[PDB]
C-alpha cells in the first residue's frame, strides 16, 4: 500500500538523485523527461504526489500545471514545483496553476522530503 | 553608444544559470551521501561521487572561461608554440569529448585527407581548446533527437595553412547570425540550453593569434562545419 | 561619463576569485574520497563529505548573489511583510553564523535594551540576510591576531523606529572610505579575500526598502558598528 | 625512513586535504600556516619537497621562492608552488625564483601527488 510518485525533468542527474531519495522512503518512482511524456503517463494511473520542473524542452511545467487543473479527475493531485527559477513572479504564477509548493534548485534534499512527506498526509 | 554594458549584464545573468545547475546537482549528491552513508551501496557510492567530480570538472570550465574572458579584455592571452604533430592532437581531443559525446548520443570521426604525422608550429595546449570548444558545440547544440548524429574533424592543407574543418548535424546556424556568433556574448537565442556566448570568441582569439583565421559555413537544418585555417611555421 | 562598465568586468574577475576556491576544494575532496574508499575511516569520510557540503554553500551564497544583483539592476526586488518577532529573528541568525564564526574564533553575542518580544512588520527573510550579511561582515573583516574577539548585536527602539547596532572588534574601515562601502562593487582594498562589493549593496536595498536607512560609525583599528533603523509600520 | 615534505599553505581547508594524500603515499606532513611560520619551521629540520602557496597573510609565496634559493642548505630542496594564481606572467616568475614545478588550484590530487613522486627522485 505504499505511495507512488511521477518524477518530472528533463536532467537524468536530477532524475538520479530525486529518485533515489524518494526510494529511501518507500514510495514508488515514475520518471518523464518532459512535460508531454508525463501527461501520457498520467493517463495510465493516477499519481498521489507530482514534482514537476518548470524548464523543460517540448512541454515546459507551467502548461503541465494548467492541464492539471483542467481534467477534474488530476485536479486534486498534489504538485510539487522543483524548479530552477527563483523570480517572485515564477513562484506566485505556478501557485495560481495548481501547486502546493513550489522550491527553488539548488534544494535541499532533507527538506524537499520532509515537504513530501508534509503533502502526503 | 555604449551597450557593451547592457550586453555584459545579461552576461552575468548568463554566469549565474552556468552556476544553477551543476550546483544543485553536487548539493544535492554530497548530501545525499551525507544522509544515505548506511543506504549506498559501493557501486552507488561510487557513482555518486563520480556525479559530483563531473559536475565540479562543468563548474572547472566555467571558471577557466571567466579566467580567459580576462585575458580578452587585457589582451593579454599569449600562444606558447612548439612542433607537435596535429594528428596526435586531435586524436587527443576528440577522445577527451567522446565519453560527453555518447551521453548526449552522438559519436566523433576523424577523416584526414593528408597522411600523418603533420607537424606544426603551434600552441598543443591552446588548440586542444579550439578542437574541444568546437567538438563540444557540435554535440551541444546538435540535432533535436534525429538519427545518425557525428560530429567530424576533416584535417587539411590548403594555400599554404594547415586547414581544420568541424562538421555536424547540428540544428543549423540561421544566415541573419552566422555574421555575429563569434562577437562575444552573442548566441542565438532561439530553452533549457546553458549558454553563456564566449565560446566562440576565445576560440577566434586563439586562431588569430596563430596567424590564421576562421569562418563558419552553416545552413538551416543541414548542420554546420566550422573552418579553421592556421599556416605551418618554422 | 559611464565609468561603471569599468567596475562591471572587474566585478568578472571577483566571481573568479570566489568560485576558484570553493572549486578546489570540491573537486579535491571529491576526487580522494573516490580513489582513497580504503583509506578513509567513517569519521573521515562524513567530514570530507562535510567538507564538499560546506562549499558548495559557499558557492550557493555567490548564486544568490548574482540572483539579488540582478534584482538591484531590474530594480525588482521586493519585500513581503509579516508579523515577525525581533529577538526571535535576530536569534536565528545569530544561532546560524555561531558555528562559522567558530572556525575563524568570534564571539557572536546578543544583548536587548528592550523587553523581548520585538514585533515588527518586517520581511524576515531579507531582514535575517541582512543579519546574516552585517555578521559574516564583522567575523570575517575582525582582526585575526588578538584575544576575546567578539562581534555583538544590540536590539534598541529609538524614534519611534527599530535601531539595531552590530558592533565588533574588527579591523575598522578607514575615514575615506566609509561613504563608499554602501556603493555597489566597492572594497577597501587592503590580500586574497574573496568578495564581490555587493554584500551592502543588497543590505541598503532591503533596509531602505524596508522603509528606514543605513549607516556605519567605525573606526581605524580600534572597530566596526553598522545602524539599521526600520519602522514597525503596523 | 619515510620521507618528510613542507606543507604552505593559509588555506586550513587545503592543508587537510593535501596532507592526508601526501600521508597516503606513506610521507610525513608539516604544516605551516604562512611563508614566515614556513621559514621558521625551515629552522628545525630541511624538508625533502615544499608544497608552496603564493597569497598568504604575513608573508607571499614568492618572498619564500626567494629567501630558499638563496641559502645553500634550502637551495636543492624541489619546491612545488600550488597557487590560484594562474597567471600567464605568475608562473614564469616562481619558476625563475627557484621552483621546480607550478601547478593551478584547482587541481587533481592524482595528478599532483605523481608529481611529488616525480620529484622525490
Ligand atoms: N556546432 C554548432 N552547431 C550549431 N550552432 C552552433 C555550433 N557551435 C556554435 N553554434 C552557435 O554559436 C552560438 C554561440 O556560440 P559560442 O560563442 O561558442 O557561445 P556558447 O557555445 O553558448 N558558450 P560555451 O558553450 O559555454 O562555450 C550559439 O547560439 C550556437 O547557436
Ligand atoms: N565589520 C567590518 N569591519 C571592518 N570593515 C568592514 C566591515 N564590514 C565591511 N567592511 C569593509 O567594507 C566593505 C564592504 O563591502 P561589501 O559590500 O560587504 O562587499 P563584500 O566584502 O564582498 N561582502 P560578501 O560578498 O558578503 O563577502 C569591505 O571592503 C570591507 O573592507
Ligand atoms: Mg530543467
Ligand atoms: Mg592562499
Amino acid at each position: 500500500m505504499s505511495k507512488k510518485v511521477l518524477l518530472v525533468d528533463d536532467s537524468a542527474v536530477l532524475r538520479k538523485i530525486v529518485s533515489f531519495n524518494l526510494k529511501k522512503e518507500g514510495y514508488e518512482v515514475i520518471e518523464a523527461e518532459n512535460g508531454q511524456i508525463a501527461l501520457e503517463k498520467l493517463s495510465e494511473f493516477t499519481p498521489d504526489l507530482i514534482v514537476l520542473d518548470i524548464m523543460m524542452p517540448v512541454m515546459d511545467g507551467f502548461t503541465v500545471l494548467k492541464k492539471l487543473q483542467e481534467k477534474e479527475e488530476w485536479k486534486r493531485i498534489p504538485v510539487i514545483v522543483l524548479t530552477a527559477k527563483g523570480g517572485e513572479e515564477d513562484e506566485s504564477l505556478a501557485l495560481s496553476l495548481g501547486a502546493r509548493k513550489v522550491m527553488r534548485k539548488p534544494f535541499s534534499p532533507s527538506q524537499f522530503i520532509e515537504e513530501v512527506k508534509h503533502l502526503l498526509n | 553608444l555604449k551597450r557593451i554594458d547592457r550586453m555584459k549584464t545579461e552576461f552575468i545573468a548568463n554566469i549565474s544559470h552556468e552556476l544553477r545547475a551543476p550546483l544543485t546537482a553536487i548539493k544535492a549528491y554530497a548530501e545525499t551521501i551525507y544522509n544515505s552513508l548506511g543506504e549506498l551501496d559501493l557501486s552507488t557510492l561510487k557513482e555518486f561521487l563520480e556525479v559530483i567530480i563531473d559536475q565540479s570538472n562543468h563548474l572547472e570550465n566555467l571558471l577557466n572561461e571567466l579566467l580567459d574572458f580576462s585575458r580578452l579584455e587585457r589582451k593579454s592571452l599569449q600562444i606558447n608554440r612548439e612542433k607537435v604533430d596535429l594528428c596526435d592532437l586531435v586524436e587527443s581531443a576528440v577522445n577527451a569529448i567522446k565519453e560527453f559525446a555518447s551521453s548526449h548520443n552522438v559519436n566523433v570521426l576523424f577523416e584526414s585527407n593528408v597522411p600523418c604525422p603533420v607537424e606544426a608550429y603551434i600552441d598543443p595546449t591552446r588548440i586542444r581548446q579550439v578542437l574541444l570548444n568546437l567538438l563540444n558545440n557540435g554535440v551541444k547544440y546538435s540535432k533535436k533527437d534525429a538519427p545518425d548524429k557525428y560530429v567530424k574533424v576533416i584535417l587539411d592543407e590548403k594555400d599554404g595553412g594547415v586547414l581544420i574543418i568541424v562538421e555536424d548535424n547540428g540544428i543549423g546556424i540561421p544566415d541573419h547570425a552566422k555574421d555575429r556568433i563569434f562577437e562575444q556574448f552573442y548566441r542565438v537565442d532561439s530553452y533549457e540550453v546553458p549558454g553563456t556566448g564566449l565560446g566562440l570568441a576565445i576560440t577566434k582569439e586563439i586562431v588569430e593569434l596563430h596567424g590564421g583565421r576562421i569562418w563558419v559555413e552553416s545552413e538551416v537544418g543541414k548542420g554546420s562545419r566550422f573552418f579553421v585555417w592556421i599556416p605551418k611555421d618554422r
